[PDB]
């Protein structure tokens, strides 16, 4: 999953503009932190491009 | 001569009446609180008490606004230099102190009111100005509502990038965004006329000034024409407000302390004479002499450890 994120963030990410850009690249699952958790919804950071990750 | 009054209890009475004497003080005859009329309670005293505090509240009100320091100085005789001067040897007369000091601060809360109220419409039209111009200049549709615009002054850049990313998940690219550096940041998004509200929210919450137009003069064509004229009033309404300002620090300053000496005077008269009850009870004596007038002067500067001293 970690590969996958990166990738595509990497490739179609310059098609959503350069402002919507950000690195904050990296997951944690553990309470701990609540940063590193791509939403749009969040003011903290937003996604480059329209992806939504599923976990089931 | 002046009638002095002195105030104690019956236990420090000799001891008190001796140094008294020394002073040549004379014809010294112990009373009570109750046979001068004066010195005999009534509730007309417990509201000139009351009257006296709102006097020097009232100097207070006053020292803060002209941004003149406080005032302590603190006499209430005749001995010395500025005592003699500001404190009149005659007695108080109550009725007209209060009224010189009531009328100044009534005129004072007014125009301060309004000073505050020029002040904060002067300094946001001055800087709304320059951002209208631009707006209406990048024309022929900000003359009138045909195309909309949201001028908006913003004091981040870093917080309109913010609003760029949310304008567009939401939005789309609807916006063209302009900025220039001001002295402020101005920013300018661009957008129809039916997701006015839409756009509005959002530079909402993140506190921005973005309205579609910033300023309310607005009523002669082009905006800025009206909005230049009501800037011309502004400016020289501040300055004559300034003018007042300062007649009435001039004529008061002086004043102000001529009554904050007579107040703390006053303040010790009602309490002498027994201005309430608790006052009675503390103070059984109050007692009777003559001092001649040249000497009145060294007698009210000897405050004893318990009396205190009213002439006429």
């Amino acid at each position: 999953l970690s590969k996958c994120k990166s990738e595509l963030i990497d490739a179609f990410g310059f098609l959503g503009g350069n402002a919507f850009m950000k690195d904050k690249k990296g997951k944690i699952n553990k309470q701990d932190t609540s940063l590193h958790q791509y939403a749009s919804l969040v003011d903290t950071e937003y996604e480059p491009f329209v992806m939504y990750i599923i976990n089931l | 001569m002046a009638l002095v009054q002195f105030y104690i209890p019956q236990e420090i009475s000799r001891d008190s009446a001796y140094t008294l004497g020394q002073l040549g003080l004379v014809q010294f005859r112990d009373l009570n609180s109750k046979v001068r009329a004066f010195q005999r309670t009534f509730v007309n005293e417990i509201r000139r008490l009351d009257n006296v505090e709102r006097q020097y509240r009232y100097f207070y009100s006053l020292l803060k606004k002209h941004d003149i320091k406080l005032y302590e100085g603190d006499t209430d005789k005749y001995l010395d230099g500025s005592g003699e001067l500001y404190v009149p040897p005659s007695g108080s007369v109550i009725d007209d102190y209060v009224r010189n000091a009531s009328y100044l601060e009534e005129r004072l809360i007014q125009m301060e009111d309004a000073t505050d109220q020029i002040e904060v419409q002067k300094n946001d039209l001055e800087q709304y100005r320059f951002i209208l111009q631009s707006g209406d200049e990048f024309i022929a549709a900000a003359i009138g509502a045909s195309v909309n615009y949201v001028t908006g002054v913003i004091a981040r850049d870093k917080v309109a990038t913010l609003e760029q990313i949310l304008w567009r998940v939401l939005r789309g690219n609807l916006f063209f965004k302009t900025v220039e550096i001001e002295q402020n940041a101005f920013i300018v998004f661009s957008h129809g006329d039916l997701i006015i509200k839409r756009i509005r929210k959002i530079a909402e919450s993140l506190d921005a000034n973005l309205y579609d137009v910033d300023s309310s003069n607005e009523g002669r064509s082009q905006q800025l024409a009206k909005v230049n004229k009501n800037l011309s009033d502004l400016y020289t309404v501040l300055k004559t407000t300034s003018t007042t300002l300062e007649s009435e620090l001039y004529a008061i300053a002086k004043e102000l302390d001529s009554w904050f000496q007579d107040v703390t005077r006053e303040k010790a008269i009602f309490e002498i004479l027994n201005k309430s009850n608790y006052d009675t009870n503390r103070k059984i004596l109050i007692a009777e002499g003559w001092i001649p007038r040249d000497e009145l002067a060294t007698l009210q500067a000897r405050l004893g450890e318990m009396i205190a001293r009213l002439g006429i």
